[PDB]
């Protein structure tokens, strides 16, 4: 009963956004820094249970939600003040400390000196819609400076507040539609020897309670971070309660969750509707949530306010510095660098669109010995009597070539020119070579030819591959099956890291027929078995050696892919594996 | 040239065991010292429950009298230790179960299961487990087995038996333990052992073990998505968040059901600004809750896919103006793999080592993106033999693979981040390994992002872990 959902306390909330007062608490400063009263409460109750050192110290190691609820019931066992309750604070610290007023002192000011105490986006945006005239009176129980600071930061000006010094000027100023005031309302009359309050200053308390009244006489209540712990607060929201034509617009009491909530907020919300007022306790999450919530729908947003309120464009600040290092014990990686920043391709122009897919089944059918791209226009890499022969159609307009320059981020872009470039790679590099080629899943291999596996350019790989020096075997079949060939392969990916290109190489072994793969994994699982750190480093010289022409001489390495056509491709793929040592 | 900078290596982190001792094993620390203790905690009688048919009921008692007996390796395992029994290590007494906590399934789910089906007999579970919660201040931790021929349909792509079981029983607050016939059989007892008793104690409330560097002021956040489809045939996510101490812990979460989200071309969903916002205030909520008002200084968050421009900016949103927030992007698959040269000494010139790379090198590759290892070799932990290394994983892969980590937030410093990942490997309780691929927060937030979404309504709660994982 008298629950809405927060969708419903958004729309009342936008359309009479002018008559509404806000009534804080010390939840709405929880987010800031400052601890609030039951977390001060739940660290006595949990150092006199003996929970952990019940003498001087902190970092308690379990809170939970069944330890606490635990610790409470056990102490109601005995007789304690019931929770939620104004006796509580007091009860508590006299019992935890029993006397020692020095003691009591350093509590104080070790949970509260180096607190460092910030801004969060709920008191931004409060201080955001003081500026602009949208809420009039906000009161608050809090003796902490958080809002007034919001106000400074976001204004620049200074608030204007009407606690206890001052206090007859808070009527004065409703009357008078002075808007923007922040008047703060003591506790339960511990404060009042915590400073030696004079009867005159009892007045001014009341004086404020007068303000109340007469503020909620033509406003309507959103009180939000509050339990309900004073009864003084609570006996003059009763009697706001009792005047006639109280809150006219609704009442609401905005709690984080309603299963959680404390029976006085429910007799107080009981008693409201009783009398007949709109009041309802809604459920809004936290603090933050509510008044971002309410600042994304406030409308005629200055630029400046809007500014000062989020958080800005966060820079691209993540960027941390390496250097190179001097020790011995190194690593080596399984990547070769690429250092070539431009490549010339040719293009065609086709009167009538053609789709990727109708392109890679027309080649599929029609092969020829050139590469096609797939994004919007064709950009190919073969010969001119083909690109005539591919399609035909006489639908060519220009053959003017289209230079590629800073492939890096445009690699890094797209995916299909990533695969294009990868296909024109490994067909420099597979050029005028015995080693077969192999396309499964966009993750182009290089198979050893089983009719050539004797050659002495092979020697390396078998003698590397065998056990104790002695020669292996790099091309057989399965134990369990004649149909299941197997041979030594090694798969090809380019790699884009931060505007450079990389060569991955990774040994592993390729199945002839593709579709009968378990007693191949099997197959694998039992072959690189025994295949630790001094044979994968033989194994990748020996790769590497096999394919990019030969090593020692420990430059860089130059392939053509169709070095004899008007449109070819030349890469500078360096020999040295990269490599990293340091600490120091 | 092909110089890839510098790298380092992080030493391997120190766990906090009784009385202030430490060590890097976690079960030889165990077998010397024992269980962390802090205050009493109530782990004084791990109090157990059955449920099992009464035909199967002889075999979980025979392991439950074994739980309190030694235990041997009875071969060169080269990691694990002699158990001692729940009365040494843990020096708390296991008290097994009377007549009147023997609740169990009659005949339904037998056929059932024969038949593969599979929400009726988690609800029927659920009846009995209400039949048991009609007792339940008897015990602290249940046990339950399931046969093989309910195995037979445990899950399928998807729904898993036990998974529903367990979000059916959590939302309730009591731990559940899974038994199931691997731990009978297998005939290695003492890595059966080691592997039950600690997560019984986990979920009894006691704390095995802790990071023994927890000085500084710091928290980390993982989070994790899970899509879920409610009645009415609509589209739904469920956010799942975890916080952590610099000393592990984090024992409760924040499940956040939400409807606006994009998704990308691989149905990793991606939240809006308001969204993300609401699901770290309420992370921040937890974690001020549970520490008495206190705000963490440095603020790790966690996550397997990239941080949209709205999810940065909903980040710094939701914490103060004075914090120091840092995105990590984790990324699991890597096409880079190293291997380790060393030599020279006096003998010979250089050659590659005999074991693989360290577990703590971490190598920076970009202004962005570094490679951090968390898997290798391991010095000091060796039980065989004293004084070589344990690769530990020779088993499965010959060869160590490393992670990526991407920051999109953050000062500077490759040391603090790397640091921390490596130091969050070691504290999962429900493995027995030193430690794991991935740091905890992302599996925790995983596992229990999974759990959340078996459920048929919207939650909007705050859990805790010992009645999830
Ligand atoms: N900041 C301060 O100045 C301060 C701090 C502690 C106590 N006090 C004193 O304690 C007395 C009673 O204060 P009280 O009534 O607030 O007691 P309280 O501290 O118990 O109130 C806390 C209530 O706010 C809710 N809350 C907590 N965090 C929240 C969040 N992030 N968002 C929304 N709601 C949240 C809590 O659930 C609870 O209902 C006052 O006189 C007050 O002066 C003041």
């Amino acid at each position: 009963m008298d629950v809405l959902t927060d969708n419903e306390f958004y729309q009342h909330y936008l359309q009479n956004s002018q008559h509404m007062m806000w009534f804080l608490g010390a939840g709405t400063s929880r987010s800031a820094g400052l601890p609030t009263a039951s977390d001060i409460i739940w660290d006595l109750k949990h150092r006199y249970y003996c929970l952990h050192e019940n003498q001087d110290y902190q970092k308690h190691d379990i809170n939970n939600h069944a330890i606490k609820s635990k610790i409470q019931s056990y102490m109601d066992s005995k007789g304690f003040p019931l929770q939620w309750s104004p006796e509580e604070y007091s009860f508590y610290f006299e019992l935890v400390f029993r006397d020692d007023y020095e003691a009591q002192r350093k509590y104080l000011l070790e949970a509260l000196a180096s607190r460092k105490v910030s801004l969060n986006i709920g008191h931004r945006v409060l201080a955001a819609l003081l500026e602009m005239n949208q809420t009039k009176v906000v009161f608050t129980t809090n003796f902490d400076d958080v809002i007034e600071t919001a106000f400074s930061d976001i204004s620049g000006k200074h608030l204007s507040v009407y606690h206890l010094e001052g206090s007859y000027a808070a009527l004065s100023a409703l009357n008078t539609e002075a808007f923007p005031i922040y008047a703060k309302i003591h506790g339960d009359f511990r404060y009042q020897k915590i400073k030696n309050l004079t009867p005159d200053l009892q007045t001014n308390d009341r004086e404020i309670h007068k303000c109340f009244l007469a503020a909620a006489i033509r406003f309507g209540l959103v009180v939000s971070g509050y339990s309900g712990r004073d009864e003084n607060v609570m006996t003059m929201l009763r009697a706001a309660i009792d005047q006639n034509n109280a809150f006219p617009h609704g009442l609401y009491w905005t709690v984080p969750s309603i299963s959680k909530s404390e029976p006085a907020v429910q007799d107080l919300i009981t008693y409201a509707q009783g009398k007949g007022v709109r009041a309802y306790l809604v459920e809004t999450g936290t603090f933050d949530e509510m008044l971002s919530k309410i600042w994304r729908q406030v409308k005629d947003k200055p630029a400046a306010i809007d500014a000062k309120v989020r958080t800005a464009r966060v820079c691209p600040v993540s960027i941390p510095l390496p250097g190179p290092g001097k020790s011995f014990p190194a690593l080596r990686t399984n990547a070769l660098p690429v250092v070539t920043q431009s490549i010339r391709c040719g293009v065609v122009t086709l009167a009538s669109p053609i789709t990727f897919s109708e392109l890679k089944e027309r080649i599929s059918q029609k092969s020829p010995k050139a590469l096609l791209t797939y994004t919007e226009k064709v950009l190919f890499l073969g010969g001119e009597p083909e690109i005539r022969k591919i399609f035909s159609n006489d639908e060519i307009n220009s053959i003017g070539q289209y230079y590629i320059d800073e492939i890096a981020q445009s690699v890094a872009a797209s995916t299909f020119l990533k695969s294009f470039v990868e296909e024109a790679i490994l067909t420099a590099l597979l050029r005028e070579k015995p080693i077969l080629h192999r396309v499964r899943h966009r993750t182009h291999y290089a198979v050893i030819p089983n009719a050539s596996a004797k050659d002495d350019r092979f020697l390396d790989l078998r003698k590397a591959v065998g056990f104790k020096g002695d020669l292996g075997y790099i091309t057989g079949n399965v134990t369990n099956a004649k149909e299941l060939s197997w041979a030594e392969a090694v798969s090809i990916r380019l790699e884009e890291r931060g505007g450079k290109l990389w060569i991955m190489l990774k040994p592993e072994i390729w199945i002839k027929p593709l579709d009968r793969r378990e007693e191949a994994t099997d197959f694998i699982r039992s072959r690189r078995r025994y295949r630790f750190n001094q044979c994968s480093y033989q194994i990748l010289d020996a790769w590497i050696k096999i394919l990019f022409g030969s090593i020692g001489g420990g430059g860089t390495v130059n392939i053509s892919c169709f070095p004899d056509a008007e449109f070819k491709a030349e890469f500078e793929i360096g020999t040295r594996t990269a490599f990293s040592l340091g600490v120091g | 040239l092909s110089q890839l900078a510098a790298h380092s290596t992080i030493p391997e982190p120190l766990l906090l065991f009784k009385d202030n001792r430490t060590d890097t094993h976690p079960l030889r620390g165990l077998s010397q010292y024992g269980p962390y203790s802090a205050c009493f905690n109530l782990p004084g009688q791990v109090r157990l429950a059955y449920l099992a048919p009464t035909e199967h009921m002889r075999k979980l008692d025979a392991i439950v009298r074994e739980l309190q007996n030694p235990a041997t390796p009875k071969e060169a395992t080269n990691y694990y230790v002699e158990y001692g029994g729940f009365e040494k290590v843990f020096k708390v007494p296991l008290v097994m179960p009377q007549e009147h906590l023997r609740c169990l399934a009659l005949d339904e789910c037998h056929g059932v299961a024969a038949n593969g089906n599979g929400l009726a007999l988690a609800d029927k579970i659920v009846q009995s487990m209400s039949g048991l919660f009609r007792q339940k201040h008897a015990f602290d931790v249940l046990l339950v087995y399931l046969p093989a021929s309910w195995k037979k349909c445990f899950e399928y792509d998807g729904f898993d038996l036990h998974d529903r079981i367990k979000a059916k029983v959590a939302p309730l607050n009591l731990p559940i333990q899974i038994i199931n016939d691997t731990a009978l059989t297998r005939q290695c007892r003492a890595n059966v052992m080691w592997g039950v008793s600690v997560a019984l104690y986990a979920k009894a409330g006691g704390i095995p073990w802790k990071l023994a560097d927890w000085d500084k002021d710091e928290a980390y956040i993982g989070l994790s998505y899970a899509i879920k489809k409610n009645a009415e045939g609509q589209e739904y996510t469920t956010c799942c968040s975890q916080v952590f101490d610099p000393d592990g812990t984090g024992f409760e979460f924040v499940a956040y059901d939400t409807r606006e989200f994009i998704t990308d071309r691989k149905g990793n969903p991606y939240l809006s600004y308001q969204e993300m916002q609401s699901v770290l205030s309420k992370s921040l909520h937890l974690y001020q809750s549970s520490h008495n008002g206190r705000m963490p200084r440095k603020i790790f968050i966690h996550k397997t896919t990239h941080f949209t421009e709205d999810e940065i900016q909903g980040a710094f949103d939701s914490f103060s103006s004075s914090t120091e927030i840092e995105l990590v992007q984790i990324i699991q698959s890597t096409n880079w793999y190293g291997l380790k040269v060393d030599g020279k000494k006096g003998d010979k010139p250089v050659a590659p080592a005999s074991y693989p790379v360290d577990r703590g090198l971490y190598q920076p590759l970009t202004e962005s993106e570094c490679l951090l290892w968390t898997q290798g070799s391991v010095m000091g932990v060796n039980q065989q033999n004293p004084g070589q290394p344990v690769f530990k994983e020779a088993a499965l892969t010959p060869l160590p693979n490393p992670i990526m980590l991407r920051r999109f937030s953050g000062n500077g410093g490759w040391h603090a981040t790397c640091s921390s990942i490596l130091a969050l490997t070691k504290v999962d309780w429900n493995n027995n390994t030193l430690y794991k691929k991935l740091p905890v927060t992302l599996v925790y937030s995983q596992v229990f992002a999974d759990v959340v979404k078996q459920t048929p309504e919207i939650v909007n709660e705050i859990y805790d872990y010992r009645f999830f994982m």
